[PDB]
């Protein structure tokens, strides 16, 4: 007797082997178009009218060299639907003009809010509280402003990240020789909350293997252990004592350590998050003008920072007449900035 | 607490495995049991808080208990009939398989 | 523990059924993605070229879309063989 | 005055319509076939 | 102990002083616009509105008072730069004096409403507790929100009775405030169109006042009540965060990308003007018209206003800026002068060589001239030991049309070379570095600030909406877990999660 | 004591939605590993 | 190469060096067979 | 074309041969939640 | 019918082997036809 | 749909020659599979220009100019021909300062184009062709010089030219053999 939704709300939220819930009405269906769109463009699609590069396997690419290219720049920052303007209908133009990308750019966008509401939805059937959701909303920050948010504040999204291993690899590169990104103070943030988190995820499973208790006779440790057991399996107290003779500080609370876990990596992606947003409008940490001004005045005056100007200036030069092939540079070997020899 | 008895290992036929996915060992139980470093053991078992909780881990939450395995898989039901029947399936769709990679290529 | 309703894995995968049924659907995919290549069907259902249609007589170097709204007249010219 | 974009717009509403109606049409008929108590 | 990062939760329950301290954030950010406009007036030169505008002096407040309709200044100058005539209390100083005397007022509202906290009004009548009616308190609040609403668009944009907003001219020459007539078609929808502005806030008011008027009615459904925790204020938060933060993505992005509600005269330029020529291309055109009527290319080019040739230049680009590169546009490469003329390069024999204008993305960019096929013809080489393009060897000269040095020309490289530096900047402009010791790096317009402030709260904002958005849902194991849950948590125990009459 | 289970359920849809496509790219993908320029 | 008398046995070098890292693999394929006791 | 075919034709086989060891405990399931 | 069960560790071995297999041709690929450099 | 298969067990590479039969108006060669076709337009008369895809310093160019005679020897001795074409080296014409810390270069010199072979050969058909190899070398040092192979004949009243360049760091490990191969395909 019971209403539509209370029915469907049973089926949906039924204790299976893979939990769909009413958030997997939203994540299967976006997250496997998603993932397809990644296989078969990797596989399949080419990036030769859109990039002049080859990026599947048919081509002759391998895993680290193949990918799923963004559109040409002429395109700008068309969302480029199957029955778009562009490509109006016709799925095999649609893949050469790299409308797979804002395909996979798209429903791969929903999958990220379908998993967090599945996170949301499974705390709230167990009975936990929502931290894990919250801890995602950092990855979900890096990949909206790196895939969404930087190509809509530049020409278009000719100059998104492209999903493929090497394509990042350009990516990245891009990033300093243009943007200076290593120069940021929310890069230098977002790598001591990543290279923070790997310290406290090392550092932490080694402290709790090696204050185990003896709950056993055996060697092998992993097996003395029971999920209800209610004494602890580590001393702490030990613990505690060896990392304040070691180090001079160490956690005393258990709760507040598994708290800092989850800070350190989430801050550090959000606030690398902030960083991109400001490259979104080349608003960049570029150069210190005082040392540029002495540099220049000063033709004695060198620094390991004005060393990595001229490293990015051969970035752009060098880079620029293949990376943007829209922009038509064709630039005469002899304007090319060159040092001695080499 | 846990009963190792309900826990689907029952149907293990080496004593060994059947022990080992239970997490108990008798030989470790005893108090002149030596390591094969040369430790001898404290009178523990694998677990020193099993029987206050029932069992270790291993027989908390085991991944391969046969006794919930259904019946139906110990046979194929078509029997040699079906088998046969396989295996002339298998040669004639291998024949087409290769004829049609071989048409399908530039080979010759 | 315990578990959520579903055959185990383990029970499947060593049932003589489950293995007379997959010597033939997982070996068919296979096969039916060895005729999706061969046959030539990727490269016209994607559009990727083939290794002699990369470049033309009449353009020997990359191609670059260069308009929005006609973008689907201009792929075709690019994409002539 | 309705330009061939217009309509796909308009198609495409109408498609994702149906795409939502076909999932929600399926789960109510697996909820009804497969209900609890 | 309450911990530092949850001392304003004691507002939570507290109707009364919730108002007092909402009362103070209003006065707050009051007083702010009151004390950035009287800086801001304190520091704006409104001498020269064609070469030093609003936008290049780094004023951030005076286009939002110059785009709803305030022009005139107590001093008795106008923004267009004509006389003021009578200015009467609505001035720039006018209304920084008024968003001043408003902060006081609330700032005083504010101590009276936290020290009478305890009003009847706040009392629930059936259980005598603190409570609010957020269901009926959001019908009150959006009848108002539609009723003022509608009346901006209908009173105050439409000209009935206010003044207007600021419309301009496509290329930004001409803009003044006027009233617009709300456009009803399609057209309404074109977001460069300033007669959507118009009919949206009245069909939007409209609407907002029928909303509040059912939102003031209509009982909220049980299950929708108990599913978005209507009772508990915190859902209120969660939802307006969500809302804020939806309207700043918007709010960003059409200020980045321009429309009739960010005009160039009053933000600057757009990035996405220089990459597609939009001001070049005009140029040329009038150009090229002037020499249909048999006019000599030295007059034509004196035709084309000053103000114009401005906008194409890369200085003026919100997309050449630091992030610590702090402000004005005139702190960056100066005091915009005058305008030397567009400069034309000839080859040796005669033909003319275009230099290829820096894209938005380089730092720097090689200098090299194109000729009318697009051929590089000359450049200023790196590598100056066998070139094959330097501009010696090719003969290249510069001579300068309208501006100051029209009719001169230079043939010498060194000068020849330092006008193609300043070439592929776009047009050539005279710049003062000496009165504000400007250190020759770009800087962005406030159109690039505002979009990097509200694009950077936009994605704070969105961790607002998940983290109290999560709190009001999760408010039941704020301070941890039930003890005994193993039961319900075992996997295959019931059909249904969480649902203990599912037993299987 | 007896067990009897579905064979058709919401896991099997999901090891097949990405079990077949995959087998299907490994034969394309091992297809193209013989392809001579 | 090899001496000409030991030409035909080519192939079998070719696979030869190959074998010690086969071991590993044949330890872990033993204990699998002991079901890893 | 027919290439599409050809490889659809596969499929014949393959369905056949997994209903001729499947189809009974199919039915099976289809009737105990029926 | 027939009665018995594959033992699960032949069904590893021979996953395992197809497997390799498999990785040996990509790799094998790597070297021949397209995207060798040849 | 094109409906061609894919080449599945070929056996066969379509072009391993590692050159392409480029047909123009009036000459012909075999240009590099590598190189790709370049805008860049560095003398006057450039009919063809081919860069490297890697490296931009290893190019060839080919040059039709009018210069009215009927054979190479009109236009002068080959060592006479050499010096009158030698702004198909590069100059040097933007540095105009004195200097005199380039090891291995005259006075106020940055540049040398050292002449290595010079000779005269003849086609099959009979028009002679004045072939030249020459290292330049600057005081920058790039590449470690550049190799200059040009090979000019006079037809038809036009001077057909081709220079290759090749970057000597490239010649050394390998682009030699392309360099040298398009060198010895120009026939006019
Ligand atoms: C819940 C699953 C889901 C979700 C969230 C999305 C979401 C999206 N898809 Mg996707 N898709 C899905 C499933 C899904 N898809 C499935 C199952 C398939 C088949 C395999 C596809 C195949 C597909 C293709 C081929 C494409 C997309 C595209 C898109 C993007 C834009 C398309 C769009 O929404 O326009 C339309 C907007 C709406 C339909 C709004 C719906 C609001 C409701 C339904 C209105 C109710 C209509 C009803 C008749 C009332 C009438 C109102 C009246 C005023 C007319 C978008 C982010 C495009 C893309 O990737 O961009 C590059 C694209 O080309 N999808
Ligand atoms: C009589 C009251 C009054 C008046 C006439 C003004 C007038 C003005 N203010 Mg001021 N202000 C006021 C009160 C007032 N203010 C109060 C109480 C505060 C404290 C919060 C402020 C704080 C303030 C600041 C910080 C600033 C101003 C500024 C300005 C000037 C530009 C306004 C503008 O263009 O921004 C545009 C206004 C908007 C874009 C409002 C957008 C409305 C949003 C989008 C609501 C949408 C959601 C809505 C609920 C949807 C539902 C309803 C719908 C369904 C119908 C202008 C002269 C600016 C200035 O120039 O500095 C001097 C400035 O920066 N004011
Ligand atoms: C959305 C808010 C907003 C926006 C968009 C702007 C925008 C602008 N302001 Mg401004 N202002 C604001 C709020 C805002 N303001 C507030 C709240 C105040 C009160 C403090 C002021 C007071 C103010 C003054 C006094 C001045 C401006 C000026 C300007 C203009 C120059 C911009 C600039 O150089 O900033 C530069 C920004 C930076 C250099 C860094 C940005 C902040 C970083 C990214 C955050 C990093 C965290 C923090 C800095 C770490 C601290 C470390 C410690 C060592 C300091 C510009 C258009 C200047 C101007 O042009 O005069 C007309 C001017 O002098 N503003
Ligand atoms: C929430 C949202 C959930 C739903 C999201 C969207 C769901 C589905 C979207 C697809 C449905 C079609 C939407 C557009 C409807 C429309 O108006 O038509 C839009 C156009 C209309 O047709 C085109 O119109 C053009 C403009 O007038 C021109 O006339 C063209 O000539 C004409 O073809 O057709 C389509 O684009 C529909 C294409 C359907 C493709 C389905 C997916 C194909 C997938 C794989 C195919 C593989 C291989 C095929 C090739 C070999
Ligand atoms: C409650 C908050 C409402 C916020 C929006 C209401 C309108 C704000 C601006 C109104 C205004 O400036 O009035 C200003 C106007 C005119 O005021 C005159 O404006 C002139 C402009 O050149 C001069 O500057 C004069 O100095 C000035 O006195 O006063 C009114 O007549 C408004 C009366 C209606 C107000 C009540 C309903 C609202
Ligand atoms: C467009 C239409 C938009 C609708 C937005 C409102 C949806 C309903 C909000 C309240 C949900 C609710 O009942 O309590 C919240 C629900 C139901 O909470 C209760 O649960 C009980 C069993 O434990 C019973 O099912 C009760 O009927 C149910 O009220 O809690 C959950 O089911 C957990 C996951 C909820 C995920 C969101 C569900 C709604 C999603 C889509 C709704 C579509 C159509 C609805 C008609
Ligand atoms: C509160 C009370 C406690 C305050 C403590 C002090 C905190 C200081 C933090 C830094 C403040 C100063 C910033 C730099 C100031 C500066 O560079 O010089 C000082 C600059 C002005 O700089 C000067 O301006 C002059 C013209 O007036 C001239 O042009 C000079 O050449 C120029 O140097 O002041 C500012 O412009 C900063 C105003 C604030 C702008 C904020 C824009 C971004 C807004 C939000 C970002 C949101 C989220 C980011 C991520 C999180
Ligand atoms: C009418 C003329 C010919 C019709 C032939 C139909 C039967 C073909 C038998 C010969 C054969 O080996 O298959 C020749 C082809 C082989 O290709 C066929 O493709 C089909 C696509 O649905 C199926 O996959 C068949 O199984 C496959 O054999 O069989 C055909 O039917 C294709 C005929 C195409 C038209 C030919 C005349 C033009
Ligand atoms: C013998 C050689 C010593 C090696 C050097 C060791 C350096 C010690 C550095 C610790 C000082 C930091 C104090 C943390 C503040 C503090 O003392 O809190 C003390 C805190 C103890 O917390 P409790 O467990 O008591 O928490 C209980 C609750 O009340 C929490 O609020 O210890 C930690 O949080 C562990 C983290 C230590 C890791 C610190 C991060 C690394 C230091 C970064 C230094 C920056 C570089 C500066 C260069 C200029
Ligand atoms: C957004 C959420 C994403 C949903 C997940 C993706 C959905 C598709 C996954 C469905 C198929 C998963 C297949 C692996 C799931 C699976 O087949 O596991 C099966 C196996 C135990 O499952 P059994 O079928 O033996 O269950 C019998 C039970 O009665 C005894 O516990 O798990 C393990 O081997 C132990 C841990 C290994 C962890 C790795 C898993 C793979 C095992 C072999 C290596
Ligand atoms: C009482 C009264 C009075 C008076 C009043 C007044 C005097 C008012 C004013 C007040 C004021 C005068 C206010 C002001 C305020 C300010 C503010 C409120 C600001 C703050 C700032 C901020 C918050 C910022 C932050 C940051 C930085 C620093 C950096 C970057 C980033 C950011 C931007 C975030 C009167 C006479 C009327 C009468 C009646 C009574
Ligand atoms: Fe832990």
């Amino acid at each position: 007797k019971r209403g539509w939704f209370d029915v469907v709300d049973d089926w949906l939220r039924r204790d299976r082997f893979v939990f769909v819930g009413w958030s997997g009405l939203l994540l299967f269906p976006t997250a496997y178009l998603a993932l397809g769109g990644w296989f078969t463009g990797t596989t399949f699609v080419t990036s030769w009218y859109t990039h002049g590069l080859a990026s599947s396997y048919l081509e002759g690419c391998n895993f680290l060299t193949a990918a799923v290219s963004t559109p040409a720049n002429s395109m700008g920052h068309s969302l480029l639907f199957l029955w778009g303007p562009e490509a109006q209908g016709d799925f095999t133009r649609w893949c050469q003009l790299g409308g797979l990308w804002t395909f996979v750019a798209l429903h791969g966008s929903f999958s990220l809010i379908g998993f967090m509401l599945r996170q949301f939805e499974i705390a709230r059937s167990v009975k936990i509280r929502p931290y894990n959701a919250i801890a995602f909303s950092a990855p979900i920050s890096v990949f909206v402003s790196v895939f969404l948010i930087y190509p809509l504040g530049q020409s278009g999204w000719f100059f998104a990240p492209s999903f493929g291993v090497a394509a990042i690899f350009r990516f990245i590169l891009f990033f300093q020789g243009f943007h200076n990104w290593t120069l940021n103070p929310f890069h230098m943030m977002g790598v001591a909350g990543v290279l923070g988190a790997a310290l406290l995820c090392a550092i932490h499973g080694a402290t709790v293997e090696n204050t185990l208790f003896e709950d056993g006779d055996g060697a092998n440790t992993f097996r003395a252990f029971n999920p209800t057991q209610a004494e602890e399996t580590y001393s702490m107290v030990t613990a505690n004592r060896f990392w304040s003779q070691i180090f001079g500080v160490a956690f005393s609370n258990k709760r507040w350590l598994h708290f800092f876990m989850l800070f350190v990596p989430v801050t550090g992606l959000w606030m690398s998050a902030i960083g991109v947003v400001g490259l979104a409008l080349n608003l960049r940490a570029y150069d210190f003008v005082s040392q540029e001004i002495r540099a220049a005045e000063d033709p004695e005056f060198e620094t390991f920072y004005t060393k990595n100007i001229l490293l990015n200036e051969g970035i752009r030069a060098w880079m620029a007449a293949q990376d943007q092939p829209h922009e038509k540079l064709v630039f005469p070997e002899e304007v090319l900035p060159r040092g001695n020899a080499l | 607490k846990i009963d190792i008895s309900k826990q689907g290992l029952n149907s293990i036929q080496n004593e060994t495995v059947k022990l080992n996915l239970m997490g108990k060992s008798k030989t470790m139980e005893s108090k002149d049991w030596v390591d094969p470093q040369g430790r001898k053991g404290k009178g523990y078992g694998v677990y020193r808080f099993a029987n206050k909780y029932g069992a270790n881990v291993d027989g908390y939450s085991p991944i391969y208990t046969p006794d919930t395995w259904s019946e139906s898989g110990d046979s194929y039901k078509l029997g040699t009939k079906g088998l046969i029947a396989w295996a002339g399936l298998i040669v004639v769709l291998l024949g087409v398989g290769i004829n049609l990679v071989i048409s399908t290529s530039a080979l010759g | 523990s315990g578990a959520t309703g579903e055959r185990p894995f383990s029970d499947i995968l060593t049932s003589i059924r489950y293995w007379v049924i997959h010597s033939i659907t997982i070996p068919s995919l296979f096969i039916a993605g060895w005729l999706f290549v061969s046959t030539g069907l990727a490269y016209d259902v994607f559009g990727s070229p083939r290794p002699n249609e990369y470049f033309t007589e009449d353009r020997q170097e990359t191609p670059l879309i260069t308009d929005r709204f006609n973008a689907l007249e201009q792929v075709k010219k690019l994409s002539e063989v | 005055a309705a330009t061939p974009s217009l309509n796909n717009l308009i198609g495409s509403v109408v498609a994702g319509g149906l795409v939502l109606a076909a999932i929600a049409g399926a789960i109510t008929a697996v909820s009804n076939f497969d209900s609890i108590r | 102990g309450l911990p530092w990062y949850r001392v304003h939760t004691v507002v939570l329950n507290d109707p009364g002083r919730l108002i007092a301290v909402h009362l103070m954030h209003t006065s707050l950010v009051s007083g702010w616009a009151g004390s950035m406009a009287f800086y801001e007036l304190a520091v704006f030169d409104p001498s020269d509105p064609v070469l030093n505008p609003m936008w290049r002096q780094g004023m951030f407040v005076l286009p939002f008072m110059t785009r709803l309709g305030i022009t005139q200044s107590w001093g008795g100058w106008t923004i267009s730069g004509e006389t003021a005539s009578n200015p009467g209390i609505w001035s720039y100083e006018g209304v920084a004096a008024a968003h001043i005397i408003l902060s006081g007022l609330l700032f005083a509202a504010s101590i009276w409403h936290w020290v009478y906290w305890d009003l009847e009004l706040f009392r629930d009548p059936r259980t005598s507790n603190p409570a609010l009616d957020l269901p009926k308190i959001f019908g009150i609040h959006l009848f108002l929100s539609g009723l003022l609403c509608f009346g901006f668009g209908a009173f105050h944009v439409t000209g009935l009775f206010g003044p207007g907003i600021w419309v301009s001219d496509p290329y930004g020459i001409t803009g003044t405030v006027q009233a617009v007539a709300p456009s009803w078609d399609a057209t309404g929808f074109d977001p460069y169109n300033p007669g959507g502005i118009s009919a949206h806030h009245i069909a939007a008011g409209i609407l907002g006042v029928l909303a509040g008027l059912f939102h003031l009615c209509v009982r909220p459904p049980q299950r929708l009540y108990n599913g978005l925790r209507m009772g508990n204020i915190e859902t209120v938060l969660s939802s307006s965060i969500a809302a804020v933060f939806w309207a700043a993505f918007v709010v960003s992005g059409t200020m980045w990308y321009g429309s009739a509600a960010t005009p160039i005269e009053l933000f600057g330029p757009t990035r996405y003007q220089w990459d597609l020529g939009f001001f070049q291309q005009e140029i040329e055109r009038r150009v090229q018209t002037s020499l249909a009527e048999g006019k000599s290319a030295s007059q034509a080019w004196a035709e084309i206003p000053e103000k114009l040739a401005f906008y194409d230049y890369i200085g003026n680009n919100p997309a050449k800026g630091g992030l610590f590169r702090a402000g004005a546009m005139n702190s960056g490469d100066g005091i915009a002068v005058g305008w030397l003329g567009h400069a034309v390069f000839k080859d040796k024999q005669g033909n003319e060589l275009f230099v290829r204008r820096m894209p938005t993305f380089f730092e720097t960019f090689p200098v090299v001239l194109l000729d009318k096929d697009g051929v590089v013809r000359a450049d200023v080489p790196f590598r100056r030991s066998e070139s094959k393009y330097s501009i010696e060897q090719v003969g290249v000269s510069v001579t300068f049309y309208g501006g100051e040095l029209d009719g001169v020309t230079f043939s010498d490289p060194a000068t020849v070379k330092k006008y193609a530096r300043r070439a592929q900047l776009g047009e050539i402009f005279e710049f003062d570095r000496a009165t504000l010791q400007s250190d020759g790096v770009f800087r962005t317009s406030p159109r690039g600030w505002f979009t990097f402030a509200h694009l950077c709260f936009a994605l704070l904002f969105f961790f607002g909406h998940i983290w109290h958005g999560a709190r009001t849902i999760f408010r039941d194991v704020f301070a941890g877990i039930d003890a005994d849950l193993d039961e319900q948590v075992e996997f295959g125990a019931f059909l249904k999660l969480g649902d203990t009459s599912t037993r299987r | 004591k007896s067990y009897t289970y579905p064979i058709f359920t919401v896991r099997w849809l999901a090891v097949h939605a990405l079990a077949v496509p995959t087998v299907f790219f490994l034969g394309a993908i091992t297809a193209m590993q013989f392809i001579q320029r | 190469k090899l001496p000409e008398a030991y030409a035909p046995f080519d192939p079998i070098v070719d696979v030869l060096p190959v074998i010690p890292v086969l071991f590993l693999l044949l330890a872990l394929v033993w204990q699998a067979s002991v079901s890893f006791r | 074309d027919n290439r599409f075919g050809t490889i659809a034709l596969l499929a014949v086989p393959v369905i056949g041969w997994v209903l001729f060891n499947i189809l009974g405990p199919l039915q099976n399931q289809l009737n105990a939640m029926s | 019918g027939t009665t018995g069960r594959i033992p699960l560790w032949l069904v590893g071995t021979v996953a395992g082997v197809a497997v390799i297999a498999l990785v040996g041709i990509f790799f094998y690929g790597s070297y021949v036809g397209l995207g060798s450099s040849l | 749909a094109y409906g061609d298969a894919a080449r599945v067990f070929a056996g066969n590479i379509t072009n391993k020659s590692g050159f392409i039969p480029y047909a123009g108006e009036g000459f012909a060669l075999l240009i590099p599979s590598k190189w790709n076709p370049s805008k860049e337009q560095d003398f006057p008369g450039v009919v063809l220009r081919y860069e490297d895809n890697g490296d931009a310093v290893n190019n060839l160019v080919v040059l039709v100019q009018k210069v009215g005679k009927n054979n190479i020897d009109e236009l002068g001795s080959p060592d006479k021909f050499l010096q009158d074409n030698a702004y198909l080296f590069g100059e040097s014409a933007a540095f105009t300062g004195e200097t005199l810390s380039e090891g291995g270069f005259l006075p106020n010199k940055v540049a040398a184009a050292s002449v290595l072979d010079v000779q005269e050969a003849t086609d099959k058909k009979g028009k002679k062709y004045y072939k030249y190899e020459v290292l330049t070398r600057s005081a920058d040092g790039d590449e470690g010089g550049r190799h200059q192979l040009i090979a000019a004949t006079v037809s038809n009243g036009n001077l057909y030219l081709i220079k290759v360049q090749c970057g000597d760091k490239r010649w050394f490990k390998g682009a030699k053999r392309e360099a040298i191969g398009a060198w010895d395909s120009f026939t006019v």
